[PDB]
C-alpha cells in the first residue's frame, strides 16, 4: 500500500477508420506545485504501439524500464523479431495487465491508469485501458482521470458507437483530440499547456509529435466579468 | 575405459563424451518409430503404437501440447509425460500472460534449456526419450526433433526410434513432393504413413495399432487412433 508523489494527469485517445490516435501533456505534478515540465508520458514501444500512463511517475518509470525490457526479450533467439514475431499492441497490454493485477493482489499497486494504443498486425485498431486495481475495458473513446469526466464527452459525440469508426478520419479525430487537450487545459487544475501526440496509422505507421501547445484560446470575455455578484465597476 | 566414467551425468570421458547422456539416447532407438513432415500448410506426425501381449492395448505416442502444438514420442514413456507436461504450461503461460500463441521455435529453445539441465548436475538423469513437435503458428507449419542430449532441430520431415532410418531415407528422397502437399491434408498424411511402413519389418499397420496427428492453417492440433485410421491403412 502506497500513496502517489509526483503525478501524471489525464491520457485521452480514441480510434478512427485507419487508426489510433492518443495524448497526453507534458507535466508532472508534485500535488499542488506543477515541478516538472519536461515528462513524456507516451511511450512508443516498437513502431506499432504507444502506452500512455497517468498516475504516480516513480511507477510510470519502471513500467517503462519493463517495456523496454520486454522488446530485448522477444528479440532473443528470435530470427523474425522485426517481423511476424514482433510485439503486438495486445501482447504488450496483456503483459502490464497481468502485472497491474497481481501488484494490486499483494496490496501493493503500481499507481496508474494506462491506455494501450496501436495497431495490430491485420489492420485492426487496439485500444484498451487497465489501472491500479486491474481493471480492463475497451471503447472506440479512452481516457483516464479528468479526460474521463471531460474528453470522453467531447470524443463521443465525433465516435458515439461502433460503426462511427469506418466515418472518422484523421484530420477529423486529431482534430477532436487537440480541442479536448484545450477543453482539459482550461477546468483541470493539474493541466499543463505542452503535451505530446502519437498517431498509430495502418498505413503511415507511427507518427510521434513532441512539443505540441494548446493554442487559439478564448479569454477576452474575462474583461467584463466583476465582481462575484453587486460590483458594478 | 567407459566403465570409469559413465558413472554419471557429471563426468567428461577422456575423449570429451557424456556416456549416461549417450544410454539415454539409446532408449530411443529401442523405442517405437514414429514419423514426422510438413508442408506449407499442414504438419504431421504417424506413430507405429506397440504393444505388450495380444492382451494389452497398444500405448499412445501422441500428445496434445495447445490447440496449435503436439508431439509424437520415442523412449520412456514417463519422461516424455513430463516434458509434454512442462510444454503444456509454457504454452499455458505464453497465452494468460501475453494472450499469445507460443511460436514453436521457442518451444523447442525451452525444451533443450530444460533437458540441458539434467546433463550437468550430480544426482539428476538425463531424459531417456525422443520428441517429434509439430505444430501451427505466425510463421507456419513447424517441424522439431528434440533429443536427451538437448539438441532441438527444425526438419521438413524426420523419424526416430527403431529402424528409423529407412523412413528417414525415404523422407529425404520424397522431399521436393511432399513439402508441396498444401491444402491437402488426406496427402500429406498418406505420404506419411508410406514413409513410416519404410520401418516395418515385424508387421503391417493396422487399425488399432496405426496413430495419426495433423495440425495446419484452419486444424488444430488433433489426433486419430483405430476406425479415424482405418481410411490410410
Amino acid at each position: 500500500t502506497q500513496q502517489p508523489i509526483v503525478t501524471g494527469t489525464s491520457v485521452i485517445s480514441m480510434k478512427y477508420d485507419n487508426g489510433v490516435i492518443i495524448a497526453a501533456d507534458n507535466l508532472g505534478s508534485y500535488g499542488s506545485l506543477l515541478r516538472f515540465n519536461g515528462v513524456e508520458r507516451l511511450i512508443p514501444v516498437g513502431d506499432n504501439t504507444v502506452v500512455g500512463i497517468s498516475g504516480d511517475i516513480s511507477d510510470m518509470q519502471h513500467i517503462e524500464r519493463l517495456l523496454k525490457d520486454l522488446v530485448t526479450e522477444n528479440a532473443y533467439d528470435n530470427p523474425l523479431a522485426d517481423a511476424e514475431e514482433a510485439l503486438e499492441p495486445s501482447y504488450i497490454f496483456e503483459y502490464l495487465a497481468t502485472v497491474m493485477y497481481q501488484r494490486r493482489s499483494k496490496m501493493n499497486p503500481l499507481w496508474n491508469a494506462i491506455i494501450v494504443a496501436g495497431v495490430q498486425s491485420n489492420g485492426d485498431q487496439f485500444l484498451r485501458y487497465v489501472n491500479l486495481l486491474g481493471v480492463t475495458y475497451s471503447s472506440p473513446t479512452l481516457a483516464t482521470g479528468f479526460g474521463a469526466h471531460m474528453a470522453n464527452p467531447l470524443l463521443r459525440k465525433v465516435v458515439d458507437r461502433e460503426s462511427d469508426i469506418p466515418k472518422t478520419t484523421v484530420q477529423v479525430a486529431e482534430e477532436a483530440i487537440v480541442n479536448a487537450m484545450r477543453v482539459l487545459y482550461y477546468r483541470d487544475a493539474r493541466s499543463s499547456r505542452n503535451f505530446s501526440l502519437a498517431i498509430i496509422d495502418k498505413n503511415t505507421g507511427l507518427t510521434f509529435k513532441k512539443n505540441l501547445q494548446v493554442e487559439n484560446m478564448k479569454w477576452d470575455f474575462a474583461k467584463d466579468i466583476k465582481g462575484y455578484g453587486t460590483q458594478k465597476i | 575405459f567407459r566403465n570409469n566414467y559413465d558413472g554419471d551425468t557429471v563426468t567428461f570421458s577422456p575423449t570429451g563424451r557424456l556416456f549416461q547422456v549417450e544410454y539415454a539416447l539409446e532408449a530411443i532407438k529401442q523405442g517405437s518409430v514414429t514419423v514426422g513432415l510438413r508442408s506449407n500448410t499442414h504438419a504431421v506426425l504417424v506413430a507405429l503404437k506397440r504393444n505388450a501381449d495380444e492382451l494389452s492395448s497398444y500405448q499412445k505416442k501422441i500428445i496434445k501440447c495447445d490447440e496449435h502444438m503436439g508431439l509424437s514420442l520415442a523412449g520412456l514413456a514417463p519422461d516424455a509425460r513430463v516434458l509434454s507436461n512442462y510444454l503444456r504450461q509454457q504454452c499455458n503461460y505464453s497465452s494468460l500472460v501475453f494472450n499469445r500463441k507460443l511460436a514453436v521455435e521457442r518451444a523447442g529453445h525451452l525444451l533443450c534449456d530444460k533437458a540441458q539441465k539434467n546433463t550437468q548436475s550430480y544426482g539428476g538423469r538425463p531424459y531417456g526419450v525422443g520428441l517429434l513437435i509439430i505444430g501451427y503458428d505466425k510463421s507456419g507449419a513447424h517441424l522439431l526433433e528434440f533429443q536427451p542430449s538437448g539438441n532441438v532441430t527444425e526438419l521438413y520431415g524426420t523419424a526416430i526410434g527403431a529402424r528409423s532410418q529407412g523412413a528417414k531415407t525415404y523422407l529425404e528422397r520424397t522431399l521436393d513432393t511432399f513439402i508441396k502437399i498444401d491444402g491437402n491434408p488426406d496427402e500429406l498424411i498418406k505420404a506419411g504413413v508410406e514413409a513410416i511402413s519404410q520401418s516395418l519389418r515385424d508387421e503391417s499397420l493396422t487399425v488399432d495399432n496405426l496413430s495419426i496427428a495433423i495440425v495446419g492453417k484452419d486444424t488444430p492440433f488433433t489426433i486419430y487412433d483405430g476406425e479415424a485410421v482405418a481410411k490410410y491403412i
